[PDB]
């Protein structure tokens, strides 16, 4: 089956970081997972990552540090309209000061902090902190 | 019957042999009178007991070392066993050779002397 | 190693390692002892690498140097083989031996009169002295020990592999340990023969000692005759 | 008439360095994550700001062939209003002895708390840094940060501890059997511990690994001292 | 941690262990600093300035510390090719 790919992905890197690891193997490589981890890399929670290529769908390998505490998925994907936002981020984050809800908009995939400056609502995907 | 010695006897019996090892004989009466002079035991019947156990210990101390108390000459022979044993002065017999798969490690670590070869059969218990 | 060949293993010591059978190691393995092994024979026995033994010897010994008090690097061994060896170790180099049965609570009490607070430990065989290891993780002691292939690693920070099933492997290794700490701290350095040898760090052998002493007395009497 | 105390001769290494006054704060001790094994060390650094608040004095008793035998088990809180709190339990045959056993034990187990801000700064932290939890056998607490001047909004039991901690603003919620308050307070104390054990982006810069007091002050301890 | 002034607060800034990248609390008595002694590396004699490390109790108690202490010394010295 593997109904939702992204939802199975994050639990590995969540589990792996707890035990004390710094290399993982996540499959089967969706484009959606790439742009997620790109945003998550900029802020600094993970390091550079290598995309292995296969014809089947690829495999991805990540280098990570203890800075991450947990990245979760939120499924199914609800809408946000920039007044629903404040209610979401209260429940899902440890603090106002840091933590980053991610979402996708027509202006691309980004954190919530950026979307507020573009006046774009959209569909929420996950979170991390 | 019964009459198993208590701990009050066995505590002081060990002490009295450690610090007055020289004074001891192996006779009952001599070991009694020594305990009477090197200490006071406030009863008479108690004195007759502590002497008898001091005697019974001193029999065994003239064999191998007791594990409840120490004397000097045993710690001498302890030291004499624990500074050189007559078995070796050589390390270990100076030349010992090894079989292959150890030689392959040594090949890749710049060593190439003093070896033998035997390529012993397969396998575990077989 | 670090320095090019003034710390690296010599041709001499190789003979001593092989004569004491240190290279041999038991049938059963652990998943923390996989890297130290090179391979198996054609028979059940797994051959520890001696290069990998040598590197672990050094930073182990260098940590024993790094303390500014040599009276609180408490060594421990409770096996009979490891009694005579440790006694010479902590007599030669300033250290504190705890020989035989441990008598628990000696790193966590305020009432016991054998209470001590050291910094390091140097243990023979985790599976005879499991007691001090558990108590080390209640008062923040660094820990060093001698592991075998089948000895698991848990509450130890660094291992020093060895064959150590009761052999000349034991006493040889404790001698080498005391040799190195003196090359860095002491004035024994020159790295050309030390007066003290590994021929009295080896096991008592009490029945073998009495028989050798009797045979030496008989050989002395027959020499006098 | 006759005067002069003499109290507290250390039998502990860490205690001796304090008595000679070459360790200048508890904050050094906590940074090396050392045990504290004496109750006078803490009472040397502090002792004029520590209050106690005896929570409950609870009986328990077992059964034997001659009937009941009852021992009194009391919980006693402790804390100054600058960030250090502790908690202790003890039981004994009689009451006062058990209380005095707990006032000692609570000082021994004392820890610091980490305070933080709401969403903006104006100096002096008033609340909890992050949203944390703490569980003790089916009781849990969810300490949630709160803006200034809301007060501590909690049940009576954690309102003691958090107020002594200097955490003046908090939202909370409980889950499970809070009737058995021994769980409830230990679960609160569990939560209050996690504040310096929660990683935040502030702390991401790497530590310098400064040398230990055990190492530097070892020179005085080479006499006979242990 | 900074404020409006940039004034630093928090009673102690805790220390962060080498191979786990996490912070050890006030009570945590399985966490050890481990001092390796440097040498001059011309004569192989002790020379002063130490390399100091720190390890948390979690990696210690599972038996992963042995690899971490090895890797730390492998990225520096004394370890060449093990």
């Amino acid at each position: 089956v593997r109904m939702n790919v992204l939802a199975d992905a994050l639990k590995s890197i969540n589990n792996a970081e707890k035990r004390g690891k710094r290399q993982v193997l996540i499959r089967p490589c969706s484009k959606v997972i790439v742009r997620f981890l790109t945003v998550m890399m900029k802020h600094g929670y993970i390091g550079e990552f290598e995309i292995i290529d296969d014809h089947r769908a690829g495999k991805i390998v990540v280098n990570l540090t203890g800075r991450l505490n947990k990245c979760g998925v939120i499924s199914p994907r609800f809408d946000v309209q920039l007044k629903d936002l404040e209610k979401w981020q209260n429940n899902l984050l440890p603090s106002r000061q840091f933590g980053f809800i991610v979402l996708t908009t027509s202006a691309g995939i980004m954190d919530h902090e950026e979307a507020r400056r573009k006046h774009t609502g959209g569909k929420i995907l996950g979170f991390f902190f | 019957m019964g009459r198993v010695r208590t701990k009050t006897v066995k505590k002081a019996a060990r002490v009295i042999i450690e610090k007055y090892y020289t004074r001891l004989g192996n006779d009952f009466h001599t070991n009694k009178r020594v305990c009477e002079e090197i200490a006071i035991i406030p009863s008479k019947k108690l004195r007759n007991k502590i002497a008898g156990y001091v005697t019974h210990l001193m029999k065994r101390i003239q064999r191998g070392p007791v594990r409840g108390i120490s004397i000097k000459l045993q710690e001498e022979e302890r030291e004499r066993r624990d500074n050189y044993v007559p078995e070796v002065s050589a390390l270990d017999q100076e030349i010992i050779e090894v079989d292959p798969d150890t030689k392959e490690m040594l090949k890749l670590l710049d060593f190439g002397s003093l070896s033998n070869l035997q390529v012993t059969q397969p396998t575990v218990g077989m | 190693s670090g320095a090019l060949d003034v710390l690296q293993m010599k041709e001499e010591d190789v003979l001593k390692f092989l004569a004491a059978g240190t290279h041999l190691g038991g049938t059963n393995l652990d998943f923390q002892m996989e890297q130290y092994i090179y391979k198996r024979k054609s028979d059940g026995i797994y051959i520890i690498n001696l290069k990998r033994t040598w590197e672990k010897l050094l930073l182990a010994a260098r940590a024993i140097v790094a303390i500014e008090n040599p009276a609180d690097v408490s060594v421990i061994s409770s096996r009979n083989t490891g009694q005579r060896a440790v006694l010479k170790f902590a007599a030669a180099t300033g250290a504190t031996p705890i020989a035989g049965r441990f008598t628990p609570g000696t790193f966590t009490n305020q009432i016991q009169a054998a209470f001590r607070e050291p910094r390091l430990l140097v243990v023979t065989d985790p599976r005879a002295d499991h007691q001090p290891l558990t108590e080390a993780s209640y008062v923040n002691l660094p820990t060093i020990a001698l592991c075998n292939t089948d000895s698991p690693l848990r509450y130890v920070d660094i291992a020093i592999p060895c064959n150590n099933k009761g052999a000349h492997s034991v006493g040889l290794m404790w001698w080498m340990l005391a040799r190195e700490v003196l090359r860095m701290r002491g004035t024994i350095s020159r790295e050309h023969p030390w007066e003290v040898m590994p021929d009295l760090y080896f096991y008592r052998d009490p029945e073998e000692i009495e028989k050798e002493e009797q045979a030496a007395a008989e050989k002395a009497v027959t020499k006098e005759e | 008439g006759k005067a002069g105390d003499k109290e507290w001769l250390p039998v502990t290494k860490l205690g001796r360095l304090v008595k000679d006054m070459k360790i200048k704060s508890l904050e050094e001790i906590y940074l090396f994550s050392l045990p504290i094994k004496e109750s006078e060390i803490i009472d040397f650094f502090l002792g004029a700001a520590l209050k106690d608040k005896v929570l409950k004095i609870m009986p328990v008793q077992k059964q034997t062939q001659a009937g009941q035998r009852t021992r009194f088990k009391a919980f006693v809180a402790i804390g100054d209003y600058n960030g250090h709190v502790g908690l202790g339990m003890k039981c004994s045959k009689e009451v006062a002895t058990a209380i005095r056993g707990a006032i000692i034990l609570a000082k021994l187990s004392i820890v610091p708390v980490r305070r933080g801000y709401w969403g903006n700064k104006i100096g002096k932290p008033h609340t909890v840094r992050c949203k944390v939890t703490g569980r003790c056998g089916s009781v849990l607490v969810r300490l949630i940060p709160a803006p200034r001047g809301t007060g501590i909004i909690s049940a009576p039991v954690p309102k003691k501890l958090l107020l002594m901690a200097g955490i003046d603003d908090c939202y909370t919620s409980a889950g499970g059997c809070t009737a058995t308050l021994g769980n409830f307070a230990k679960a609160t104390f569990d939560a209050i511990s996690k504040t310096y054990s929660y990683l935040t982006p502030d702390l991401w810069k790497e530590t310098v690994f400064t040398k230990s007091p055990y190492q530097e002050f070892t020179d005085h301890l080479v006499k006979t001292h242990t | 941690m900074q404020s409006n002034a940039g004034e630093f607060v928090d009673l102690y800034v805790p220390r962060k262990c080498s191979a786990s990248n996490r912070i050890i609390g006030a009570k945590d008595h399985a966490s050890i600093p481990m001092n390796v002694a440097e040498v001059d590396k011309v004569t192989g004699r002790f020379n002063g300035q130490s390399k100091t490390y720190a390890i948390c109790g979690a990696i210690r108690r599972m038996g992963e510390s042995d690899d971490s202490i090895l890797r730390l010394a492998k990225s520096h010295g004394i370890v060449s090719q093990n």
